[PDB]
């Protein structure tokens, strides 16, 4: 019953930097710490065990500190193959338990979304479904706040979004929210708007349509 | 080399029981306790208990103890994760790994590849498809954004190209949202030059494996509905 807990949860980082990750014990651990390494769809790859031995065949720019409670990952001048999970596990005793993990991601600077709203498809309305989609392209950094308007009331509870990993050439991330009701409901309101607020954005963008005007 | 090699992914009903492998190479099996460790969709890893394939030994983490059944065949270097009633919570990437005791700890010095196991009362369906285009007087810049939504499929994944897979840069394809349906759905994306709207054409071409379907839709928004 030893709770590990990591921070940050997240981090931006440039190639070159040194990157520092902490992990605490929720009890005395000793020296008894590993860190490990997971990128996506992978297994995990194990860095360093007892806080501070370099596990064979890692490179010496991952370095590991602490004792008793308090514990730190350094990475000296992260390279583009480090971008990546990683996770303290304390092996004093059982259960084995492992921290939340920290994800170091790319640093780079502000990019302000360009918005985009779709309407449903005839063929989907046939159904009796529509899906109002809103896509953000290539913004940085990823936090975005997506706002559902239906005849200017703000919507809650029937939308879902999902976000990309870092694009490989310009390390932006891109949106995708999807408002969903039924035929009838959709047929009954005019204006369908989303409201995107981002840093990059200096006041919330909207972009919106009337049904029967598009 | 260590390898550790496990059984494919696995997609079953509640209810239903179940049996993962891993199989071990390029070592004494005998000598190396193995753990397995569960990774639910988005989060982090969990140690679930070990076996010690010398004597059969197993150890559990509260939580999962009368859970599952860790279990060994040394004669063929293999270690079993099992249910006898899977529950739809149980969906997860599950990992074997080998220990090894160093620095006076053991640690998870070789990981298995991973199995996928996805627990739903769903059945296998393949996606509806329709296009994303924009209003007909809403395309005001030099780049346009154009799409499909993939809809209402199960299991994942699908795979989507766009003209025939001519079309690849600026394609974003998204991470699928599972809905209260128990189905999927995912949109994919390009943009592209906004007069080329009247000029090209674009389709996506969304494959399914699971329910062997393949579906292309052309993207465009018509002028009347
Ligand atoms: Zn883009
Ligand atoms: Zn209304
Ligand atoms: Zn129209
Ligand atoms: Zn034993």
């Amino acid at each position: 019953d030893i709770q590990m807990t990591q921070s940050p949860s997240s981090l931006s980082a440039s190639v070159g930097d040194r990157v520092t990750i902490t992990c605490r014990a929720s009890q005395s651990i000793g020296l008894y710490l590993a860190w490990y390494q997971q990128k996506p769809g992978k297994a995990p790859k194990l860095l360093i065990y007892a806080a501070s031995s370099l596990q064979s065949g890692v490179p010496s720019r991952f370095s590991g500190s602490g004792s008793g409670t308090d514990f730190t990952l350094t990475i000296s001048s992260l390279q583009p193959e480090d971008f990546a999970t990683y996770y303290c596990q304390q092996g004093n005793t059982l259960p084995y338990t492992f921290g939340q993990g920290t994800k170091v991601e790319i640093k780079r600077t502000v990019a302000a979304p360009s918005v985009f709203i779709f309407p449903p498809s005839d063929e989907q309305l046939k159904s009796g479904t529509a899906s109002v989609v809103c896509l953000l392209n290539n913004f940085y950094p990823r936090e975005a706040k997506v706002q559902w308007k239906v005849d200017n009331a703000l919507q809650s509870g029937n939308s879902q979004e999902s976000v990309t990993e870092q694009d490989s050439k310009d390390s932006t991330y891109s949106l995708s929210s999807t408002l969903t009701l039924s035929k009838a409901d959709y047929e009954k309101h005019k204006v369908y708007a989303c409201e995107v607020t981002h840093q990059g954005l200096s006041s919330p963008v909207t972009k919106s349509f009337n049904r029967g005007e598009c | 080399e260590v390898q550790l090699v496990q059984s494919g992914a696995e997609v079953k009903k509640p209810g239903e029981s179940l049996k993962i492998s891993c199989k071990g190479s390029g070592y004494s099996f005998t000598n190396y306790w193995i753990s397995w460790v569960r990774q639910m969709p988005g989060k982090g890893l969990e140690w679930m208990g070990f076996i010690d394939p010398s004597d059969s030994y197993t150890n559990y983490a509260p939580s999962f103890q009368g859970q599952v059944t860790i279990s060994a065949d040394k004669s063929i270097s293999t270690a079993y994760l099992q249910w006898s009633s899977l529950k739809a919570s149980d969906t997860a990437m599950y990992y074997c790994a080998r220990q090894l005791y160093q620095g006076y700890m053991d640690t998870f010095d070789s990981w298995g590849q991973g199995t996928l196991v996805t627990v739903s009362s769903a059945s296998t369906k393949g996606p509806s498809v329709f296009p994303l285009a924009p209003c007909s007087r809403s395309t005001s810049e030099s780049t346009a954004a154009l799409g499909c939504l993939v809809k209402d499929y199960f299991p994942e994944p699908v795979t989507v190209s766009w003209n025939s897979g001519a079309l690849t840069s600026g394609v974003h394809t998204f991470p699928a949202v599972l809905q209260s349906s128990g189905l999927y759905s995912l949109s994919s994306v390009v943009t592209v030059p906004s007069s080329s709207l009247g000029t090209k054409t674009y389709t996506c071409n969304v494959d399914h494996k699971p329910s062997n379907t393949k579906v292309d839709k052309r993207v465009h928004h018509h002028h009347h509905h």
